DNA sequence: TGTTTAGCTAAACA
DNA sequence: TGTTTAGCTAAACA
């Protein structure tokens, strides 16, 4: 089977691309899976490697959450095994197929990974992406400041409408920045696509 | 080039402050299928004449032909949203035109 | 009545699609405050020409005196997104009311 | 100290698994992606499969459904995996709600066929760790009105709180909720459903006086 | 004395 | 052959 560890010979990878703020460490979210451990105990054992600089004790490699709520639960140990060959890249992958990074921390890893001389074509690869899901990202590393507002209160969060909204704004800034002012404007798929269509509107009657 | 039927026509009509060359010009074409020119060359009449007197009947075909709760309104808007409106009126003269050539199937 | 100064005069005939008589008697009437009976006698009109001319002449002000980014529209509409054009209109208002407001309070 | 490979050949996805064929976690997209990294990396996070008790030497899959697809597309005899017995259909329910791969329409079936069981709401909350609220909202879902429906189904509208929202309105309202949705382009989310209300508001009043 | 709108022309345009 | 729109009248209206 795998095997149980104690925990305080485990330690979380203070580099896993998850942030403090990731809502899946929320006190609820934790509670939650505490509750769930507490009754049913942990079904899905995390991936420790062995800490090369630090003998007997562990690093997560997957699993923080279930680590956290397995202390809320007041457990001794918690079901693992060991893999010593799990890199950050490894982590990303297994934190996108279940959803959870925020676009920021996906663009924040790319940042990182950019910042050592990496291509886009090799972090492509290396999370298993596609090199239009890394430029897409890449958009929200550097974004115009009223478009940054809008995505930092989170009046928008996907990262393909702010790919959209930037485009627009990169063409017709005054116009865009007017629409966003409006308090009540919700921003989405549908409302930017409207925008988009009124401004190509009036670049013809522009020419016209 | 469109078409009503006799109680598409009559129900346009209903009420509309026009004299009866109006009236009669309109039937020709609208009803009866016949070209406006014919009557400009008949009555003696500029052909935009006659394209008016056929307009102003189809108008008030429009006109009657809205679902209930429809109405004209007027603002003063962002034009953005300016934008959207046009886009509701196209939209909604689209589901019109249908609702027009059913009536007229069903007849 | 409706009267104009001379520069919102200019403002609203600049790319008007209009003649010298029309001009002439917008200035006469909307500046100048001539009573539109005069053009009418003098330039052998019916009232209604008059009319329409002075007519013209003061819709393109009042469109080009829209606050810039704002549009007239008017449409037929359902009523739920009448609602809409008139809850969007308010909230227009209210912004322009704080913007005069604020020029007003700076000079 | 490790999980043990086994052959795809001897395991089975559960045909009771609270993930249906549509989930979009099962679309292509998905699976060849995940393929493409099992292929490069390997399976890093080991699936748990129960002894098929109806068929000797057989496996039955606890959770990782997609791994396995992904897996054979990467063209792999075996995966990693640990064999759990005691692993039962509110375990599969947890896990896939810890993952957030449930649809809202997969939640509120799930709670339909332990309703089904003559269960109580209390105790359905209870098995699958949430609150009565989360099981009273998709049950919403389970009994919704015609044009309601084509809306969450067709997807025009994902998030079981609106379309909460909706069938409130629609209770009152009904031929002019249906009027609104009837528009192919009208966007429902809290804010139109918001407007919606606002209107009828307008209406009821004028209604009255 | 001014407004409104069916009805007409002219003449560029579709 | 049909549309558009400034500009004109007529005539009901306030």
């Amino acid at each position: 089977g795998p095997i149980e560890l104690d925990l305080d010979l485990i330690d979380e990878d203070p580099h896993q691309p998850r942030t403090a703020d990731n809502p899946g460490f929320s006190p609820e979210s934790i509670a939650e899976i505490g509750a769930t451990i507490k009754e049913r105990g942990v079904k899905s054992p995390i991936s420790v490697r062995e800490n090369q600089e630090q003998p007997g004790r562990y690093i997560i490699n997957h699993g923080a959450r279930r680590y956290r709520g397995s202390k809320w639960a007041g457990k001794k140990s918690i079901p693992a095994f060991i893999d010593n060959d799990y890199n950050e890249a490894d982590q990303v992958i297994e934190n996108l197929q279940r959803n959870e990074l925020t676009p920021r921390e996906i663009a924040d890893f790319i940042g990182r990974e950019l910042a050592k001389g990496k291509k886009k074509g090799d972090i492509a690869k290396e999370i298993g992406k596609s090199p239009a899901f890394i430029t897409q990202h890449v958009t929200l590393l550097d974004l115009p400041e009223k478009i940054a507002d809008a995505f930092n209160t989170g009046r928008v969060r996907d990262v393909t409408v702010v790919n959209e909204l930037v485009t627009a704004f990169k063409k017709r800034p005054e116009e865009v920045e007017a629409w966003l002012d409006d308090d009540t404007q919700e921003i989405t798929r549908g409302t930017v696509k409207l925008l988009r269509e009124f401004l190509d509107e009036k670049k013809l009657a522009a020419a016209l | 080039k469109k078409r009503l039927t006799e109680s598409q026509f009559q129900e346009a009509i209903q009420g509309l402050e026009v004299g009866q060359q109006t009236i009669e010009i309109a039937r020709g074409v609208l009803v009866d299928g016949k070209p406006q020119a014919t009557f400009a060359t008949s009555l003696g009449l500029t052909r935009g004449a006659v394209s008016q007197a056929v307009h102003r009947v189809w108008a008030a075909f429009e006109d009657k032909n809205l679902p209930e709760g429809y109405a004209r309104v007027t603002a003063v808007l962002p034009e953005h949203q300016a934008y959207i409106v046009r886009k509701w009126e196209a939209d909604a003269k689209k589901k019109q035109e249908t609702k027009r050539k059913l009536a007229a199937a069903l007849e």
